[PDB]
RNA sequence: CGGAAGAUCAAGGGUUCCAGUCCAACGUUAAUCGGGGCUGGGUGAGUCGACCCCUAAGGCGAGGCCGAAAGGCGUAGUCGAUGGGAAAUUGGUUAAUAUUCCAAUACUUGUUUAUAGUGCGAUGGAGGGACGGAGAAGGUUAUGUCAGCCUGGCGUUGGUUGUCCAGGUGAAAGGAUGUAGGCUUACAGUUUAGGCAAAUCCGGACUGUAGGCUGAGAUCUGAUAGCAAGGAAGUGGCAAAUACCAUGCUUCCAGGAAAAGCUUCUAAGCGCUAUAAACGAAUCGUACCCUAAACCGACACAGGUGAUCAGGUAGAGAAUACCAAGGCGCUUGAGAGAACUCUGCUGAAGGAACUAGGCAAAAUGGUACCGUAACUUCGGGAGAAGGUACGCUGUUGAUGGUGAUAGGCUCCUUGAGCUUUCGACAGUCGCAGAUACCAGGCUGCUGCAACUGUUUAUUAAAAACACAGCACUCUGCAAACACGAAAGUGGACGUAUAGGGUGUGAUGCCUGCCCGGUGCUGGAAGGUUAAUU
C-alpha cells in the first residue's frame, strides 16, 4: 500500500559522516523506521523524491544511549538508519 | 592365541592379549549397523542403577541375526569380524539373493564355508535348526528359549551346550553353568560351540584396559563409612558383620532366584 | 581462583527464564508468588 | 614486555568506543587527565556469524500406558549445537566501521521471461555425506634471510666513494593447468528367493568386450593494483613450519556420531534438462574490552578465564637471554641511608659441631665419547658411580641437500652458487670456552605399598583409595541386581568365557587346624505354631 511508504523515513540525519557521504558518493542517510525493510526504504525513497534511482540501502540499528537524567536512569530509543546510494 | 607382552613397561608386564589374524580388518558392514551411545549406567531417572559403568570406546551396534529365519536360501560366509558389543567373533554372510547378515560365528566356521537354516539342514557347524532335528550328543550354541524369538542362551565366546535327550516336546539342555533344564522342541539351535574360545585366557595387565572397556573402578564396602555401607566403619581393618551388598542383601552363598512362571523348566543343578 | 558464577546466556535463561517457570506447575508458583509481590523483575 | 604486557575472536559485559567540554564526587595523591560528569557522534554484508536446512546427548510429547490428586513415563513426532549443510579476495578510506563503504577482479544461489528437447514426481529404496588412536616418509607453502634493484647518505673522534652505510622494494581470491603424492580395472548385455510395495537405481548370479578419479604446490592469467622521500624499485639463491597435500599412507585394538543437504530410482499421481536475458538474495549481529581497570572474584583486586596468529639472533625448542612490529613504566611522591623486618650478593678458618630432622641454603647440571656394581621379573637397575674433550684462527679430508651451466610441471650425466654434517693437523688468548640466561647432586642399609594413577576444594597425598590379578557366592534371561508408587527403565539390543555382590590385591613361594557360636546351603521324622473354621 501507499501509506505504509510514507512512515518509512522518519527524518535525515546531520552529522559530518552523513555531509561527507553525501559530498563524495552522494549518498543519503535516513533514520527509518524501526520495522522497515530494505525493500521498503528503496520504494519509500524513490516514492518521496521523484526523479531519483536507487543503487543500494545499507540498514543499522543503533541502541540507544542510557542518560541518567536528575534521579532516574533512563535510556532513548533504539533507532534504524539506512545510508541510501542515488543514482549520479 | 594369546600373546605375551614384553615387560618393556610396568603397565605392560602382565598384558596377554587374544590375538586373531584370521578376521577381518576393514570396517564392518555398514547397512547393518546402529549408532549406540553410552549409558552410563544410568536408567530413565538418570540414577545409576548399575555400578562401575562408564567411559570406555565408542562402538557402533552390529545387528545379529539370533533368528535365522532365511530358511533354505544357501548362505556363504564372507567375512569373520571382530564385534565390540560381545566376546564372539561374528560371520558376515552373504546369501544367494544376496543379503548380507551378522550371525554369531562358531569356531569350526571359517571363510568361505556354506551355512544353512532350517529343518532339512546338515549338521556343521554355523547351520540353524529346530532342536528335534539336531541329533541327540550334539554340540550346540545359540538356543532359543521361546518359539521364534530368536537365540538367548549360550552366545558367549567359547559357549557350547550340551543335548542330553528329550522327554515328549522338550530337549533336555545342558548348560555351561552346571544347569539341566528343558526346553521346547520346536526352540532352534546352532551346531557347534562359539568362536573366540580363548576369551577367557587373556590379561589385561593394567587399570586403564579396564578404562577402555568402559569399566568404572570398584571400591570395597570395607573401606567406606557406615553411612556409606553396611561394612563401612571401624577403627583399621575390620569386618564386623555377614558380608553383604551395600543394599543389605548377604553375598555369600545366599540364594536369590525367585521365579515360579518358570521353575519347572528346570531339571536340577550340579553340585561342586 | 574459579568463582561461583560463571555466566552463560542460554543456561541462564534455560534453568530460570520466563518459558522455564511456565513449563512447570511449581515455576507458575514462582511467578504467581512473584506477581503478588509486585516484583519489577518476574524472571531471569 | 615481546608464545606478550602485541594482534584476532568466542564467552561475559553493554557504549566502556570517538570527539568536544567540565573537575565537585569517583580515581587509594594532584590532575588541566580518565573506563568520571555533560553534550554530540559512531556499528553499513547474497559471500563473516546468526537466523535458516539437519540431526547428537537430552527435552517436550495427538493418541497410548501408569498413578489418591498433583503428576510419572512413552510412540509417531517435534525441539535441541558444542557437530553436518552455498558462496571473495586484495588495496584504499573515518576521529571513530569495514572480507560490510569505495576500487578492481571474483564466486554462490534463486525468480521471471523466452528458445528448444523431453516422462516428471517422495517424508520411501540405494549411494553419498561419514568421521578412531598412534606413527612415518616425503612434497610444499606461509614465512625468514641474503642478494639484486630503487632512493638517500659521505658522518661532531682515527678511518669511511666502497667488497661502504641506511631506508624502501616480493599483489590475493579466482580462471586455466593437472605436477609431487594418493586411490583405482572399464564398458555393454542376460537374468533375479534380496533392498517392507515398485524400480531402468543398488545387491546377487552369469556372458562378452579391454588410462580414469583425486590432488598441495609451481607456472601462466588475474596484473598497466596499491605503496615514499616530491613523482622509484618490484627479481634471484638459500633456509623453512606444529599450516597444506592429508578425511591421505602405514600399523594397532580399546574397533572409531547421526541426520540432512547432494546424486540416482521408482509409488500414488499428473513438470524436468540445457541456452541465455533481465531481475533478486530478506531479517538480526557487527562499536569497544576480551592473560582484562570493561568478564568471574564486594575494589581500577598480584587470583581465574576457551580458541586463534606466532618476526629476528643464539638455542632442540612455543625453554631461556636479548631485540622487532606493536604496546607499556603497572594513579602517591620527595628525602634519609639508624635499629629491626623482608628479598638478595660476598664471606677468613672450620665444615652439620646446627637442628626434632642438613629445614633452609650451598652444590650438581649441556653435548660427544669412554666407563659403569650388587640385584633382576632379563625389560631394567643406568644419566648408576666416575672420567676426558669443548673458545677463537688458519689449513685440510670426507659428506647430505638444492640446483645455474652445458650435453643427450618429463628423464639421465655434469656439476656454478648457496647451504648440512662429521673429522684431522697447526697456531692462539685468558683464572676460567657447556664462560651469560638456562641446566640431574650422588651413594650404602632398612620398613611400607608391586607398579602409572586417586584422595580430605581451604592445615593430612600417605603405608589410605584404585589397580591389573586371585577366590568365594549369586544369576537360565521377563536373570540376579538397581531406580521407580506403578508404568517405564538401567543391567543389555548383553546371555554363565556373561552379568551382579563380597573379600583379597602385580609377581615368586604359598596359604595349616576348628562347623561348638552366628550366618549360609540342603533335609523334614518329630515337637511347637497365624489368620481362618
Amino acid at each position: 500500500n501507499n501509506a505504509r511508504l510514507y512512515q518509512v523515513l522518519r527524518g535525515p540525519v546531520f552529522s559530518e559522516k552523513s555531509q561527507m557521504l553525501g559530498d563524495s558518493l552522494g549518498v543519503q542517510v535516513f533514520k527509518i523506521d524501526s520495522k522497515a525493510t530494505k525493500l521498503e526504504v528503496k520504494k519509500a525513497v524513490e516514492l518521496m523524491f521523484e526523479g531519483v534511482e536507487v543503487l543500494k540501502v545499507n540498514t543499522l540499528n543503533v541502541k540507544g544511549k542510557t542518560k541518567r537524567f536528575g534521579k532516574n536512569i533512563g535510556r532513548r530509543n533504539d533507532y534504524k538508519k539506512a545510508y541510501v546510494t542515488l543514482k549520479a | 592365541p594369546i600373546v605375551k607382552a614384553k615387560p618393556t613397561s610396568p603397565g605392560r608386564r602382565f598384558v596377554e592379549k587374544v590375538v586373531h589374524p584370521h578376521l577381518y580388518k576393514g570396517r564392518p558392514f555398514a547397512a547393518l549397523l546402529e549408532s549406540k551411545s553410552k549409558t552410563g549406567g544410568r536408567n530413565n531417572n538418570g540414577r545409576i542403577t548399575t555400578r562401575h559403568i562408564g567411559g570406555g570406546h565408542k562402538q557402533h551396534y552390529r545387528i545379529i541375526d539370533f533368528k535365522r529365519t532365511k530358511d533354505n536360501i544357501p548362505a556363504t560366509v564372507e567375512r569373520i569380524e571382530y564385534d565390540p558389543n560381545r566376546t564372539a567373533h561374528i560371520a558376515l554372510l552373504k546369501y544367494a539373493d544376496g543379503e548380507r547378515r551378522y550371525i554369531i560365528a562358531a569356531k569350526k566356521q571359517a571363510v568361505g564355508d556354506t551355512v544353512m537354516s532350517g529343518e532339512a539342514s546338515p549338521i556343521r557347524p554355523g547351520n540353524c535348526l529346530p532342536l528335534k532335528n539336531i541329533p541327540l550328543g550334539t554340540v550346540i550354541h545359540n538356543i532359543e528359549l521361546k518359539i521364534g524369538k530368536g537365540a538367548q542362551m549360550a552366545r558367549a565366546a567359547g559357549a557350547s551346550v550340551q543335548l542330553l535327550g528329550r522327554d515328549g516336546i522338550y530337549a533336555i539342555l545342558r548348560l555351561r553353568s552346571g544347569e539341566t533344564r528343558r526346553v521346547h522342541v520346536n526352540c532352534r539351535a546352532v551346531i557347534g560351540e562359539v568362536s573366540n574360545t580363548e576369551n577367557n585366557l587373556k590379561s589385561l595387565g593394567k587399570a586403564g584396559a579396564s578404562r577402555w572397556r568402559g569399566i568404572r573402578p570398584s571400591v570395597r564396602g570395607v573401606a567406606m563409612n557406615p553411612v556409606d555401607h553396611p561394612h563401612g566403619g571401624g577403627e583399621g581393618r575390620n569386618k564386623g558383620r555377614h558380608p553383604t551388598s551395600p543394599w543389605g542383601q548377604k553375598s555369600k552363598g545366599l540364594k536369590t532366584r525367585h521365579n515360579k512362571r518358570t521353575d519347572s523348566m528346570i531339571i536340577r543343578r550340579a553340585k561342586k | 581462583m574459579k568463582r561461583t558464577f560463571q555466566p552463560s546466556v542460554i543456561k541462564r535463561k534455560r534453568t530460570h527464564g520466563f518459558r522455564a517457570r511456565m513449563a512447570t506447575k511449581k515455576g507458575r508458583q514462582v511467578l504467581a508468588r512473584r506477581r503478588a509481590k509486585g516484583r519489577h523483575r518476574l524472571t531471569v
